[PDB]
This record gives C-alpha cells, structure tokens and sequence, in this order.
C-alpha cells in the first residue's frame, strides 16, 4: 500500500528458526510476484539503523536535468548566391526528444509522461575560415527563437514577416547574454504524454506508425536579427530541455540495442557481443567461469 | 535603487540548477489530470522487481539461450554446475537487469540482493541444489566444502518451483562504488556459486536436462547515489531522420 | 485454494484446477469512466452481459522452434460477435480486459512460456530505418508471431519484461494463466480501429520439452472484455 | 522564488517520497503472507 | 550590498512576458472612463454569436451567392443536397465565421457546436429536412439510410423557419488540435449532411427554388488553447503610406 | 447577466422527451437572438464535469503580445554628401499600429480600445559593405529615443539643439544594453481610442477620412548619441508595442481581404480564391463533395 | 513587483472572469424560455 | 522589476570570501555521520600539545 | 542568504568554539592535580 520512505528500510536482528510448515525461502514466481524473502529470514542478521538517503533516486530528481535535445550549427553570411537545402541565416527545428540518445532512453524508461518543459539556448559564433582566413572578432549578435505551433506558417526567410509575432511567442536574445531560458507548459491535448505509441494517428492506413502529433511540443524558429556582415561566420545553436513538474507511469524494460532512428523503435545491434542481437551481455568462456576472480 | 554586487558563478548555465523561469504562454490551462494505472515516483520501486539474469552468457547461447542454465544428470558427487559474479555496475549477466540498468545511472550503490532461481524440469523431475553466496576476499570456490562455508541455501525441488538466495549487505564502508577495477576493495561484493546437494534424478520419460531461470532483484533497503550518465547507451553519429526534423 | 479458479463473465464460464493466483495490472480493476473523467458528452452505450463475456481466439501450436506469439487489444477482438458490431459502430470505444492463458501437458513434459501483458507495445523493425506497416501490425484475431523475442521485437530486453504484468505458465506448476487489465490509455477514450492499448505476449522462455510420444501441446487464448462503453453511435466502418 | 503568474513556471517538485512498490512486486488478488507456501 | 547572481535568461525580450516598466511620463491623469456599450471581457463571448456559413464555396457562386443554399423541388425520394466539413481550424464553409476565426487565433478546441439553418422560401412552401452529424471514422454518407444512423434532426418547414442541429463534443481526448493533417485522429470532427426527408412542396405560383441560409455558433463548454499567429492574414511588403509614417 | 465564468460549463444527464408543444430545437434566427438549444434539449447526453480553463481567451491574454509595430532601417556614417530623403544618423516616426497586419487585424477585431502602451526598442547593426568591403567589428552604439506629442516640433538634424528634451521624454540606450522599455500611459483625450472613425477630424470638407488624430500616441524620434565613425555601418531599429490594462468595446467582422494601406481600409482581394474579393473561401467541386473525404 | 509611483506602469491584469454574452447572442427586449417557441 | 545598482567590487572573486554556491549534485545524501576518535575544532588545542 | 534547496550548498559554518584539548594533551586514565607530583 501507499507510504512514505524517505531513507532505506532498518534491519531487526534474527534468530535460529526450525519451524515446520514455514518456508520462507520457497517462492511460486510462475504467480508473476516478487519473491518476499526477508533478509531475516533468510539468514541471522543483526540490528541496524538504516540512514540512508532515497531522494536521489525519485522520479522528479531522475529526470529533471537539463539534457541536449537540438544541436544546429549555419552559416551567417550573404545568401544570395546560396543552395536551396542550406540554412540561410535561420533554421526550423520540429522539437523531439529523439536526437540524443542518453534523454531519449531515460525518457523511454517510462510509459506515459506528464511534465512541463524548461528550454535553454546556447549560442556559440566562429568566424568561418573560408573566404576569411584571418580573425577579425566575434560579433555580439542577436537571436530571435519563435515558438510556432506543429503544422503552422513557420518563416520562410530572414526577413520574411511571419517574424513580427503578433501572437506567436518570440525571445530575442544576445550572444554576450546568459543561455536564454523560457518555460513551455504541458501542452498535450491528453492528460500525459505518449512515450510509446501503439497506433496510428490517422484515420487512414497511410498514416505513420509510433508517431502521434499530439505528443510534439511544436516547432522552434531561430533566426540572427542582424543583417549579415562583409565576412561570413558559423553560428551553434544549441537547445537544451528539463522536464520539471513529473508524473511517470508504466515503467519499460530499458533499450538494449543501439537507436537506428528517431521515428521509429527499429533495432540492429552492435555486430557482436556486447549489445548485439544475439547477444546483450558480453561472452565469458564458460558458466563456471569467473570473469574477474581474484587469485593470490 | 537597492545596492547590489555579483558573485562567482553569474551567469553560468549548470545543468542541474533548480530555478523558475519565464512562461512561454501565460493563461495556459493544462489537460486536467486523469488517473493512469501504474504510476511510479522513485526509482527505487523498479529495481524491486525481479527480472531475468543472463548467467547463461557464452557464445554457444544464442538469444533466449542466454537467459537459462540448462542442468543435467551427473555421476560425481558435489559437483559444481554455475557461478555468478558479483558486480551489477559492471558487464555480466546482472547488468541487463532491471536494477543493474537502473543501478548504472548511479555511481553509489547499497543494500541487500535477492537471486530467485525457478525450476523449470518436468514434474517427475526431483533433485537439490546448494547456492552459496561467498563474501568477497579470495577466489571464487570451486568445491562443495568451501563453498557450503559462506552463507548458502539448501534448495529441494517441489510442489514450490522457486527459491531464494539473499545476498545480505556485508560491506566495510556504507556504500560500494563504482570503477574501472573489479578488484577493488570497494567495489567487489564476492561471488554467487552452484552446487549439486544431492543429483538430478528423472525418469526415463522425462527430459534429462531442466532448465533454471535466474532472476534478481533489490530489496527495500537498497540505494543510489552520484547520478551518472549511463554507459549503456550511446551514439557516434546523428540517427536516421533525425535532419528531416530540420527540413 | 489459490489453485483453482472459477471466471464467470456473461454467458461464459471458465474453470481452472492449475492456476497460480491471478495477477491485477498494477493493483487495478476494470470500471466504467467517472462523470470527473468524461470527455465526450453524448451518453454512451453498455452492453454489460452481450460484450462483457469471454471469446476464445484460434489456438497456437508450441513447438520446439517457437519463438512466441501476441496479439494486440482490442484489434484482435474488433470483428468478434457483440463487441465487434459495437466497435464497428461507434467512434469511440473503452474497456478493460481479463486475459486467460491455457496450456496443458503431461507430468513428463517440461517447458515455461512467460505471458505478459505490455502496454502500448510500440513494434520496432529489424535492419531497416523503414516504420513497420499497417499489415504488419494490424493482425487482427490471427495475431502473430516474435521476431526476436529476446528484445520483444522492440531494441528493449526480454529479461526485463518482467515489469510489466505477467505470469508464468511452468507446466511442472501450472496449466494457466490470469491476467486482469484495467484501461491503460493517456486518453478517457479512444478509436479503436487505429489505436491498441494493450499487447499480449505469450514467449517460450524454455523449449517444450519431453521424452513421451509427441502430442500436439496448443496454447488458448480466451479474453472478456471488462467494463465496456462506446460513444459515437454511426453506421457501420467494417 | 517564483515572481511568474503562472504556477507552471515554478522551479522543481523534489518533495514526493510516497512509494507503492507492491502494485509492481505483488499485483497479485490474494496477498502472500511471510513463510506461508504462496502455492 | 545584496549578493546577487545572474540567471539563464537574464536580458533576455521575451515577448509574452508580464512584468512592470518605467512609466514615460510622470504623473500623467488618463482621462476618466465612460460607460460604453457592448463590453467585451473574453473572445469565447464573441464565439458564442452565430455567423453565416460559406456552404456554397463552389466556382458557380460569387460573392453573396457564397452564403446560401439552392433547394428545389425533387422527383426522387431520399436524395441528398448538401454536406459540410468539419474543421474550424482549416479552409472551409466554417472559416469565415466569428468561431472559426477566433479559433484560428488558437491551436487546440474544445466543445460542442450548434448549427442553425434558416428556411427562406416563401410562406406556402412546404417541406421537411433532415440535417445528420456523423462522428468521424469513415467516409462522409451518401444515402439517407446511412446518415439518419448519427446524430440527426428532422426539421419541418412552418411557423419557426429555423433549426438547430447540435454537433455534441464527442472526442476521445480533452482538446482537438490543429495541424496540416485533415486526416488526423487528434483533428477529424465527422461530417454534416443534409437529405430530403419527404419532398420540397410549392404551388405554382410560388418559386420553386427556395434559399437555406447557414449559420454555426460555439456553446458555452467551448474553450481554446495554445494561441497562435493568425494563417487568415500577412503580408509580403510594406502597406501604402506606411513610409509617410517616417516622412 | 453578468456572471463569472473561469471553466467550461459542465454537461447534465438527459432522457428522452416527448412533449407536446415543447421544440427546443426550432428558432426565430429573425429576432437576431443566437439560438438557445442545449445538447441536453437536441441529444440524450451524459452527466460530464468540466474542468477546461478559459483564461487563455481573456481579452487581456488575447491582446497583451508584444508585436512589432516598427522597422527602420538608416546608415550610420557622414552624411555631408547624403541626399534630403535619407535619414541622416537619425529619425523620426509616427507611432501607429497599422503598419503590421497581425497586430493591427487583432486590435481591429474591436470598435473601441483603451489600454497602456509598453514599448520596447530592439536595435542591431552591421558594417556596411559597399566602401567597407572588410569587417572591423560592430561598435557599442548609445542612442536616443524621444517621445514627441503629435504635430509638434521634431528635430531636423542629428546634432539638432531639439535633442536637449527639457520636456519631452527621452530614453538612452546602448546596443550592448538589452532592449529598452517604457511605458506610455492611456493618453487618447477620449475615454476609449477609436480603431475605426466613421467621420472626418476637420471642421472643413478637405479632411481625412477614418484618421482620427486623438488616437495617434504620438511621434518616437530616434537617433545616434555619438557622431560618426571613419567607416559606415547600417542601423536597424525594431520597435515593439503591447497593450495592457484593455478594456475592449463592440466586436468586428475579422478582415478578410488583404490590407491595402494604413490610411485607410480600402481592399482589393486575391486574384482567386481563397481571400478573394468574389470568394473569400476556397472553391471546392460541388456542396455534394467532401473536401478531405476519408475513404479506406 | 511594481515599485513605479504611476498605477499604468504595473504590468497586465489578467484576472477578470467576469463575462456577459448575452448582451451580443440575445439583444432582445422579451428573453426567450427553453422548449417554447420563440416565434 | 526590482531597481537595483552594482557596487564595486561586483563580479570579483576573493579566495577568502563567505557565500553560498549552487549544489551541482541536486537531492544527494551525503553517508551518515560516524563517530571518530581525535576530533579537534581549534588549531590552539594542537599548539598546547608539546 | 541560502535559496538553494540542498542544505550543503550553504556557506561556511563558523560558530563552533567548543574545544577539547585534554583529548591530546592530558589522554591518562588517571587526571593530575596540580601541584602534586605526577608520579
């Protein structure tokens, strides 16, 4: 039943048990319980006054930690004579938690999850070597990252007037300042979100499988509010998130395999032991084989 | 105006800071809470949960292999069948575990084990088995005599198709670490070891080999301290359409 | 006592002599949407005894090279009697499930299928970037079979499925399993013709095995949908 | 320290340490009791 | 001094921030408020008013004629005459509606929808209607027989010249949101049909084509969330005489 | 009657109804009364508790965005040569809110406004390319914005004796500085601004229609504090404005057609459909056709 | 926080839910009861 | 916004100052506290000894 | 002045006088009184 722990459970000093008819040590697992042998009645134990801490390991500790969820670096020059593909002085980014892997399996030891967003942008500028093979300085430039909802008008342009934000949310931020930070809300039109989806989010059969709209944050569009310079540069921009406010439910067994793609669960495998398809765990020669055994 | 001066550390991004910051959209209203079965608010309840060792991990074991220990009939007596080592923070088969993987974001570790072996022979199957737990110092035993020395239970099949061997928390210092050295003084916690008590006995129309399934799990005074990242998952490049969320 | 066992849904009756308790998806119990929960306002539909009752699905052979099986709830139900036909008419569906595994052997036989039930079991494909298809997910009352059971055909361990809720059948032990869901959604409701809440999973964890005269040894699946409510009454999709 | 009109922007909840392991180590109808044979 | 330090986000314009600023001129009076008529404290008031529906968005119709629907006197039985869509966050009958404006202001929606049609022919004509709203799924009904199995209502020409069909809220999640996917499970509404339920009935010298006018309303349990930039409005240069404003 | 609403209204429990001279479902849409049948009255609903907020439709909410209202862009550098239309080193603008559409569509949702203007000034700079084809490094600029009453007298040069402000309100800022803020208060001679005026200001016939000056906040005069630099760069200025404290009077049909100046309202349309001056919605084949039919 | 001595310096005021509709959905001098018929 | 004014001396680091920091390892629990023989609390008690 | 919600990151604690000097200069099972011979 529900209770409050706040440290590691105490140990009650245990004495010689021949009991007929009680077998503590024996346990029915095919029930799908846990096995409920104590350590006392396992063994003699003595009394010990257990201080250790458990709130490290909450929930809310575990995963509120700022991870790198974007990382986006173009090129802030004159783009007249540019490709189509390349990002001219901005960028658009579908905000996921997919990218990078170390938040993506944390987030995915989870089933269903309900949380606020806290956002920070990082901004980094180096003076391109091409072209301008001498360094001239770093200029303190300013940045506009608008928040567009998934699905609407994102800019098309530097200077395109979508940029005005009448009522998109926009923060402009300097080179020279702290990370920008912003807090986004829990934005799910249902009560948590969808880790894993077992579905189609379309009502036709050419929808797309695991990826369900309503569980995207929405779109981040970042731009340098400066009109480019004589000379060119290279412009990082770097989104981090933490989850704050949690509630988790359903806990998953962990991802063994390495990630193949952001939209979907799809699996290879290392080519051999460890984290291979055939084999998670590394080979040892034989089960009567001690890996490290020490020997004097 | 109220006379102020800035102190070390203004300005500076820490990633594991714990302060307020600017809504993005005021008068938002968010979706009213519904209850969800399973909710978990600490990580220590996972680890509780028993799951599947892989002591069967040789390359002659291939996929599911892994996860059983294949026993059959001797005709030695006090015969060694498997030994299990010791470290859920490093590689072997306690590290895809539901509280090795969790154990593996941590640096610190503490607390009692418990190791459930269930017997999957057929029912006219009968035999006893010894599992000893040695705490660490020496080499792991490799006879009955000296492993029956150190803490172990006597396991007898029956009506009861699993048992349970606590590994008890006998430790010099309150936490053990983790390192690159197994050897260690402050992180090996010894060795897990099986013996045949008596024989495995079947009848002729029984299969000669049974499997056992090994399961472990933390008890309620186990702990965790020193978040790290996990070294069980990483990346050298970009993932498969992860541009596209550029595009 | 805790060995055997008697379910009574409707019409439908099933008894048991082998069971190993029965196990409730996190300590929970099917019911129907409270009116603090409720989203869509038309009154819904409850067909209690013409839906709430046991259906069993085509029997699976274990054999020696099994790799498992699973079906997905309630896709696997969606074209079956009473709930079909509520289901195939309604936008909006919502229910829990009772699941019951049946397997029997001799007492010289051995073997151990893990039956587990995984919310939201998002399938993952093997050595390609592509999504898995519509086909390949949508089995309907058929289901199909594990790819690679040992990363439950999603990059995750099975070792680690015991999380979820489970059982064993061991036939040394017992000859079933009972597993109760409750609804298991981020959503009061949902559409039931392109969304599965649940997934069962029946994996050999270790080979049927025997030295008797071979017998075809199959595996039953009979499951009663709990606490049935539909919304948005229409003509028939099919 | 939270000066926002918004409760959402506030900083983290590191405050919940109620625990229900059972509904995960036993979700079984029939509670175990200690030393009693569960089957 | 008061120790200080700077946090992530300082300096920073964020333009939904709420906070204080220097006022630009001192003690300034404003000048004192009158009462005006038609107050408005929140946009879901606005929603509330019923607008016209662009049923007729057909090439055939310009202008006015957009605003109206044609019925005629029919020798078959059953027969359909006019469907609408359901989005009021994508181009249709109900975009340019008070409702639908408001709401493209917006991302997600919430509740139930009215929509009132007005009978314009003249006093002996005679008929019956009915006007069916079919949750989403499959594809928009075709026959009378398929679309009274909905949501409907049968409307009877007389004294009251209008009815009301309610489009109940019947979704599987809190709110619908908006994106370029009509197809979606998250914005898909249904369908709105009208069939003939006996006949339109006029004598000889009366018109035998008889206008419908359409209008759709938002309740009471309506909501919106997630504002946005408006797609109904932009520009891809600089207004006439806004240069004048630096002349 | 006035009431205070903070959540949706909840949905009651309904049977089934079958009385004579009771039809909740026929109007009189004639009365110009917006029909006032309940889903409880047309359907047999269910008993369903609301929780959904309406803050984020508050007219406050809706309006109080920092939009922008103002670009201008001027050359920093000597200006002896300069011709008489180019803004040497400073100018001058007319605040008005009907330059950029998104904001002025939204205040023109309304008939009557009256609320405090916070204005915020985004400055960015860059060296000009032609003369300086290299970049030397982008200076820390001090400028200044003054705030001059409507008709009265702004300065004519950079160094103008105007710039001294005895009076009028001026703000100084560096480039480096964030961005500036004030706050003009309510100063319309009315109790309420008019976004619309059916009328002419003139007690003449030669006047301007719709243009009412008692709603033009005023003129924002901005120049460079410092003189000239050896090399020129370009200096773009963005002035941002939100509304607060607004109270709002008699809701307008939403624009439909583009704007065509910010005189006036005149409109001419798209070439087609959508937003065009004979179809404001786009066509589709016929009122039997499903635009995005679902067929499986 | 507002320690500006002019009240239109304090920032918005996003807590009036007072609403009236009506006066815009029923303009009419006679209120109309639910079932009867308005006509 | 609060109106407020650097001092000097703002932004300086002084290896003898007194203020807190922010804990880079947020909810840890440090190992309980254990009693050990020789604690000394003022360096004068190890000058009295000759 | 300490906002940070972990006890450890607050500044040093410099308000501990108590002293036992006996601990290494008088650590005998038997105490000396002054004047009298030691031994």
């Amino acid at each position: 039943i529900e209770s409050i722990i706040k440290t590691a459970t105490d140990t009650v000093k245990s004495e010689i048990n021949a009991e007929l008819g009680v077998v503590p040590s024996l346990n029915a697992v095919e029930t799908g319980a846990t096995s409920n042998t104590e350590p006392e009645e396992a063994i003699q134990t003595r009394t010990v006054i257990n201080q250790h801490g458990v709130s490290e390991t909450l929930v809310e500790n575990f995963l509120s930690r700022a991870a790198l969820v974007s990382k986006r670096s173009f090129e802030y020059k004159d783009h007249t004579s540019s490709t189509a593909r390349a990002d001219k002085n901005f960028f658009k980014w579908t905000i996921n938690t997919r990218s990078f892997v170390q938040l993506r399996r944390k987030l995915e030891l989870f089933t269903y999850l309900r949380f606020d967003a806290e956002i920070t942008i990082l901004t980094t500028v180096a003076v391109n070597g091409s072209g301008n093979n001498t360094y001239v300085g770093l200029p303190d430039l300013t940045l506009q990252a608008m928040f567009v909802p998934t699905g609407a008008l994102t800019p098309e342009k530097q200077d395109s007037f979508h940029w005005q934000s009448g009522s998109n949310a926009s923060v402009f931020f300097k080179i020279s300042d702290p990370p920008a930070r912003i807090t986004i809300p829990f934005m799910c039109i249902n009560s948590a979100y969808s880790v894993f989806y077992d579905g189609f989010a379309g009502f036709e059969k050419n929808g797309l499988y695991g990826i369900n709209p309503a569980d995207t944050i929405g779109n981040l569009c970042v731009r340098i509010v400066n009109e480019h310079q004589p000379v060119g540069f290279t412009v990082t921009v770097r989104v981090y998130m933490k989850p704050k406010h949690i509630k988790a439910w359903a806990p998953r067994p962990p991802r063994t395999l390495p990630y193949m793609s952001i939209a979907n669960a799809n699996y290879k495998g290392k080519e051999r032991a460890p984290n291979a398809l055939s084999a998670i765990i590394g080979n040892r020669d034989s089960v009567k084989t001690m890996p490290h055994n020490i020997v004097n | 105006g109220v006379p102020t001066y800035l102190l070390p550390g203004s300005g500076q991004f820490l990633t594991t800071d714990d302060h307020s910051s600017a809504p993005a959209l005021p008068c938002f209203n968010p979706t009213p809470e519904m209850h969800i079965p399973g909710q978990v608010r600490n990580m220590l309840e996972v680890v509780q949960v028993e799951s599947m060792m892989e002591i069967n991990n040789t390359e002659s074991a291939v996929g599911m292999e892994r996860l059983k220990v294949d026993i059959s009939a001797l005709t030695d007596v006090d015969q060694l069948l498997f030994n299990i080592p010791l470290d859920i923070q490093l590689d072997g088969p306690l590290r895809n575990t539901l509280v090795g993987n969790i154990s593996r974001y941590y640096t610190h570790w503490s607390g009692s084990l418990e190791m459930t072996f269930m017997f999957c022979g057929s029912f006219m199957a009968a035999g006893k088995l010894i599992l000893c737990y040695t705490p660490p110092g020496g080499s792991c035993p490799t006879t009955r005599e000296t492993a029956m020395l150190g803490t172990h239970i006597v396991w007898d099949f029956g009506l009861q198709s699993s048992v349970t061997l606590i590994i008890p928390w006998i430790s010099g210092s309150h936490y053990r670490m983790f390192n690159n050295d197994a050897k260690s003084t402050n992180a090996n916690v010894g060795y897990v070891t099986c013996f045949m008590q008596t024989n495995l006995i079947v009848p002729s129309e029984s299969s000669d080999t049974c499997s056992l399934i090994g399961f472990i799990a933390a008890k309620d005074d186990f702990s965790l301290r020193l978040m790290r990242d996990s070294p069980d998952i990483g990346q050298l490049d970009h993932l498969h359409a992860a541009e596209a969320a550029y595009q | 006592s805790d060995r055997v066992l008697q379910l009574k849904l409707g019409n439908s009756a099933i008894v048991t002599q082998e069971a190993a308790n029965y196990c409730c998806a996190y300590g929970e119990w099917p019911n129907y949407l409270p009116d603090h929960e409720a989203v869509a306002i038309d009154k819904p539909t409850q067909p209690e005894t013409a839906t709430d009752r046991f259906y069993t699905l085509k029997s699976v052979k274990w054999e020696t090279g099994s790799t498992g099986w699973w079906w997905k709830l309630p896709d696997a139900l969606n074209n079956i009697g009473m709930f079909g036909q509520n289901v195939q008419h309604h936008y909006l569906y919502r229910s829990g499930f009772l699941i019951h595994v049946q397997c029997n052997a001799t007492k010289f036989h051995q073997g151990a299928l893990l039956v587990v039930a995984i919310p939201e079991h998002q399938r993952g494909a093997h050595n390609t970037n592509t999504s898995p298809g519509f086909d390949d997910i949508m089995k309907g009352e058929e289901g199909g079979t594990f790819n690679h059971p040992y990363v439950l055909d999603d990059g995750t361990s099975l070792a680690c499925a015991t999380i979820f809720p489970h059982q064993w059948i061991n036939l040394r032990t017992n000859n079933s399993a009972t597993i109760v869901l409750p609804w298991m959604n981020a959503a009061p409701m949902d559409f039931p013709l392109r969304h599965n809440q649940w997934t069962l999973a029946i994996i050999p964890v270790v080979p049927l095995g025997t030295r008797t005269t071979s017998s075809m040894v199959p595996i039953t699946v009979s499951i009663a949908p709990m606490c049935c409510e539909f919304n948005g009454l229409r003509h028939a999709i099919t | 320290i939270n000066f926002y009109k918004d409760s959402y922007a506030a900083s983290a909840s590191k405050q919940d340490f109620s625990q229900d392991p059972s509904k995960f180590t036993e979700p079984v109808v029939e509670g175990l009791k200690a030393g009693a044979p569960v089957l």
